[PDB]
RNA sequence: CUGUUGCUUAUAGACGAUGGCAUCAGAAAUCGGUGUUGUAAGCUUUAGAGUUUCUUAAUCAAUACUCUCGGGUAUUGAAUG
RNA sequence: AGGAUUGAAAGGGAAUAAGAUUAAUAGUUCUUAAUCAAGAGAAUGGUAACAUAUCAUGAACUUUAAAAUGGAGUGUGAAAAUCUACGGAAGAGUUCUCUUUUCUUCUUAACAAAAGUAAAUUCCACUGAAAUGAAUCAAUCAGAGAAGUGGAAUUUAUUGGCUUUGUAAGAAAUUCAAUGAAUUGUGGUAUUUUUGCAGUCUUCAUAAAAAUUAAAGGGAACUUUUGCUCGUACUAAUAACCGCAACAGGUCUCCAAGAAGCAAAAUCUUUAGUUAAAUAGAAUAACGCAGGUAAGGGAAGUCGGCAACAUAGCUCUGUAAGUUAGCAAGAAAGAGUAGCUCUGGUGAUUAUCGAAUCAGAACUUUAAAGGUUAGGGG
C-alpha cells in the first residue's frame, strides 16, 4: 500500500523535511505514538510518500493527519488538501 | 429587491429545501437578474448559489450507551419501566425453546443415535416442559441410553 | 373543483370573463355615466353560488 | 440563547466619520474577548500608527 | 428490451432487412452491439475483442452506426 | 425667580406629585471590606473493587485525597477608595 | 334470444415507465424504452401428477370457473426503512487537550431472460404403519392409506419468489479541473412497516350483482394502419371549503427518521415549513386571569374535602369478609431499585459467530422509578 503527498507549489509554506518527522511520531498502527517501525516516510524531495505494506493503514488516515498538521501551525485557512485520484494527495490554495 | 423567485427556483434545481439554498449576499445585483431556470443553472456552476450541508447528527452518544448496555451497565431494576413479560415475552422464550430442543431430537434420530420408539417418548416429554434447556436434554438422552442396554 | 363537467366549465369561464371593469375608452364618451361595474364580485367576498 | 447573557462584556467602541459626510459621526461597538476580568479598567485605546 | 445469447442469432439478425439502427457501447471490459429492430432492442455482450471485429464488419452500409464511449453522444 | 429637560434619579412613585444633585455634578469599571455556595479547570496520591493485556506493562476504571477556607457570585434597592 | 331507463371520479375495469424541461402543466410535454384493443398483409411426451418461443382445426346447444367478498389471534417467506459487521473511494467538521475520530454519497423503473437458489401448500409413483407413528408456538393427520425415497403443480408486489441479466450507465448521486475526468464489494440467528402463505378460533351475523373472460361436453363445416369526446392550473386549511371575516369551531384520506420506553405516551433533535400569523415601547401600583411555594396545627373553613395537596413504573413476599364459585384483587401491607468493575445461564456450524434478556458479587457516592409519563386507600 502506498500514499504520496504533493508539495510542488506549497513547499515555501511547508518545508517537506518537517512533515517527515511529524508523520513518524504521530502515526499510530497498533495504538501507540511514534511506533512507526515498519512504516517508512523517507524524503522523495518535492513529494512525500509512505509506501508501506507491513501495516494496516488507510488513505483517508493520511488526510486526517494532514488536516491535523495544517491546524497545528494555523495553516488550514490558506491551504486545502485535495486528492489527485491516483493514489496520492495534493495541496492547493 | 425581493429574491423569492430566485430562491424557490434554486430549490427545485438543486433538489433541496428553501432552507438549504445559499444565495450570495455580495452578488445581489447579479443574482436578481436570473429570472429563469436556465439562468439559475448558470449561477450554481458559478458558485453564486450553493447547497448548505445538513446539520450533523452524531450517533456517537448512542453507540457508547449500547456498548455499555451490553455489559449490563444500565440494565438494573430502577431503569426498567415495563413488565417482565413485556421486555421478555413468555411466548417467544418458549417458541424458541422447543425449536432448539425438537431440532436436536430430530438430529439424533436422523443420525441414528436413537430410534423412533425412544424419540417418540422424548417428543412428548419435551412438549410437556420437562427439560429446561438443551443441555438438560442431552444429559437425559445419555441417561436413558444406558438403561437401554440392560 | 378538479373534476368539472363540460357544461360546467364553460359557465365558469364566462363568470371570469364578466368579472372585468369598464374599458378606459368607454368612460370618455359624451353623457357616459357608466364609470364602474356594479355587477362585479370576487372569490373571497361573494361566492357566486353556482 | 435568548434566556441568558454574559455577566460581564468587555466591549470596544470607536467614533468614526460616516462614509458619506465626514461631519456626521457614528459608533461601532466591537468585541474584545478577555480571559479574565481582574484588573481590567475603562481604558482609552489610542493606536496612533501610520 | 431483449438480449441475444450467442453468435448464431446476432449474425443472422444483422443480415435481415428489418434492422433500423445499430449502437455499440465500449465498456471497460466488454462491448454490447445494441441493434435496434422494428419492435425490440437486441444486444449481445461480447468480451473477446477479436470476435467484436467480425461483428463490426457485418453491419450493412445502409444503416446508421454509432460508436459510443465513456462520453454520451 | 419658577417650570421643562438630565443623572435611563433616590429616602418617593399608577401618571402627575414629592425628595436630592446638576461641572466641587454624575456615570462606569477596578481594588479592598461584607456576604451566598462548598473545594473550580490541568496533572499527581501503584490510593481505587476488578478486567485487559504485553506476556510477568501499561490501557480503562464510580469515587478519591495534594495544590484548595479553592473557583464562582456579591446591588440589581449594600457600604469604602 | 328473454326482458325497458337512470344509479358509484372510494365497488367491477384491456394497456406506461425512468430521466429531463417550464416564471406554473405534466403517469399528459421532450429523449429513451414498452404495453393493449380493432383490423390489414385435423400433433406429440410422461406409469401419474402434468408439460410443449400463437401453433397443433372446432359451429348450434349445455355446464363449470374466474370477476366475487366478514372478522379475531398466532407462526412464517419476501421487500423497504432503521440499526449494525468486514473492506474501502470522495468530500465536510473539531484539533493545543485528545480522537486510525464525527457526518454526508456510494442508486435504479416499466416491460422481458433464465447462470444460481428459497419458504409454504396440494397432488403422483414404489412399499404398506401396532412395540402405533408423523409432526406444530397451537393444532392436526393415517389401512377410502401415515412415515421414507423420487417426482408434479400453484402462491410469494412484472415475466418465474430472491440474487443476477437486457433496459443500463450513455441516466443519476458524490467529488476534481476549466466542457472534460474518477468510483459505485460482500454480510446479519436485530426492530418496525408493507404484502402474501399456512392452519386455529367466532356467529340464532355466513359476510353483493353484472359487464367481461377462459375451459370443458358435442361433432357442424414477422411487418404496418388507427385509437375520437370530456377533467387536468391552484388551497385541501391557526389565511383559498362551511361558519357575515385572515373566526382558538367544524371537515373524509395516502407517505412516516433518531434518542427513550412495554408504548404511534410525555420531553429533545434530523429531511421539510416558519419566525409572521387581531400593533409596540416604558414604569414594575392596587384589583385581576394563568402557574407556584410556606413556619406550627391539619377539614376547626364550608351545604358538601369544592379547589388543592398526597399515592403512582417495575421485581419479590403477602393478600380478608362476601360470593352467582367465575370474581373481590393492582385488595390492604412490607422489602428492593443508582454508579463503576466483574461472573454465570439462555444458541448455530464444526474453536468461530450473533441476540437482548435474567440472575449473582465486590467497590464508591449526594442511598438511587419520580426531568417527563405515572392508582390515594378502607
Amino acid at each position: 500500500f502506498s500514499c504520496t503527498i504533493d508539495l510542488t507549489n506549497c513547499t515555501d509554506f511547508i518545508e517537506p523535511k518537517k512533515l517527515v518527522t511529524f508523520f513518524r511520531q504521530t502515526i499510530k498502527v497498533q495504538g501507540r505514538a511514534g511506533n512507526t517501525k515498519g512504516i517508512e516516510v523517507k524524503v522523495a524531495d518535492k513529494k512525500v510518500t509512505i509506501t508501506t505494506s507491513s501495516a494496516k493503514l488507510c488513505k483517508r488516515y493520511m488526510k486526517y493527519l494532514m488536516k491535523k498538521y495544517l491546524k497545528k501551525n494555523n495553516l488550514r485557512e490558506w491551504l486545502r488538501v485535495i486528492s489527485d485520484k491516483k493514489d496520492g494527495f495534493e495541496l492547493k490554495f | 429587491v425581493s429574491l423569492k423567485l430566485q430562491k424557490r427556483l434554486a430549490a427545485s434545481v438543486l433538489k433541496c429545501g428553501n432552507r438549504k439554498v445559499w444565495l450570495d449576499p455580495n452578488e445581489t445585483p447579479e443574482i436578481s437578474l436570473a429570472n429563469s431556470r436556465k439562468a439559475i443553472r448558470k449561477l450554481i456552476k458559478d458558485r453564486l448559489i450553493i447547497k448548505k450541508p445538513a446539520a450533523m447528527h452524531s450517533r456517537a452518544r448512542v453507540v457508547e450507551r449500547k456498548q455499555a448496555k451490553i455489559l449490563g451497565r444500565h440494565t438494573g431494576h430502577g431503569k426498567r419501566k415495563g413488565t417482565k413479560n413485556a421486555r421478555t415475552p413468555q411466548k417467544t422464550l418458549w417458541i424458541i425453546r422447543m425449536r432448539v430442543l425438537r431440532r436436536l431430537l430430530l438430529k439424533y434420530r436422523t443420525t441414528g443415535k436413537i430410534d423412533k420408539h425412544m424419540y417418540h417418548d422424548f417428543y412428548l416429554k419435551v412438549k410437556g416442559n420437562q427439560y429446561k434447556n438443551k443441555k438438560a436434554l442431552m444429559e437425559s438422552i445419555f441417561k436413558a441410553l444406558e438403561e437401554k442396554k440392560l | 373543483t378538479g373534476h368539472k363537467g363540460f357544461s360546467y366549465k364553460l359557465k365558469l369561464g364566462k363568470k371570469i370573463h364578466q368579472n372585468r371593469g369598464v374599458p378606459q375608452w368607454f368612460r370618455m364618451k359624451t353623457g357616459n355615466t357608466i364609470n364602474y361595474n356594479f355587477k362585479r364580485r370576487h372569490w373571497n367576498r361573494r361566492k357566486m353560488g353556482m | 440563547g435568548i434566556r441568558s447573557v454574559a455577566d460581564r462584556i468587555r466591549v470596544r467602541m470607536a467614533r468614526l466619520p460616516i462614509e458619506g459626510e465626514e461631519g456626521k459621526f457614528y459608533t461601532l461597538v466591537s468585541y474584545v474577548p478577555v480571559a479574565s476580568f481582574k484588573g481590567l479598567v475603562t481604558k482609552t485605546v489610542e493606536e496612533a500608527e501610520n | 428490451p431483449k438480449q441475444v445469447q450467442e453468435f448464431k442469432q446476432i449474425l443472422k439478425l444483422l443480415k435481415s432487412g428489418s434492422i433500423r439502427a445499430v449502437r455499440v457501447k465500449t465498456n471497460g471490459e466488454n462491448t454490447k452491439f445494441k441493434v435496434r429492430c422494428a419492435k425490440y432492442l437486441y444486444t449481445y455482450i461480447c468480451a473477446d475483442k477479436a470476435k467484436a471485429e467480425e461483428l463490426k464488419k457485418a453491419i450493412p452500409k445502409d444503416i446508421h452506426v454509432v460508436e459510443i464511449a465513456k462520453k454520451a453522444p
